């Protein structure tokens, strides 16, 4: 019944592929709410 | 209702309010003041923190 999220942000300077490198993700918030989740979406910011 | 000031007990407009709490469904999120004490240090105690 608790939905933890984690976060990091981190600049890259490489173009596209994913970085050779190690970085921790350090915990971001932890909420108690009970939720049989089962799917999901995405959100996107389209120009209108 | 017929409430006036010279209406004696049993027809006074009273204000009544119910409380509900629920049991064991959900982590709870509203409960009492835990009462706190102050800091010692040097001394051999037992501590709750
Ligand atoms: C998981 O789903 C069942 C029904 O399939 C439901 O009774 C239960 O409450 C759900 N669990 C949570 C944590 O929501």
């Amino acid at each position: 019944g608790y939905f933890k999220i984690y976060s990091k942000h981190t600049p890259i300077n490489l173009v596209r592929d994913l970085p050779q490198g190690f970085s921790a993700l350090e915990p971001l918030v932890d909420l108690p709410i009970g939720i049989n989740i089962t799917r999901f979406q995405t959100l996107l910011a389209l120009h209108r | 209702y017929g409430f006036q000031p010279t209406n004696g007990v049993g027809y006074q407009p009273y204000r009544v309010v119910v409380l509900s709490f629920e049991l064991l469904h959900a982590p709870a999120t509203v409960c009492g003041p835990k009462k706190s004490t102050n800091l010692v240090k040097n001394k051999c105690v037992n501590f709750n923190f």
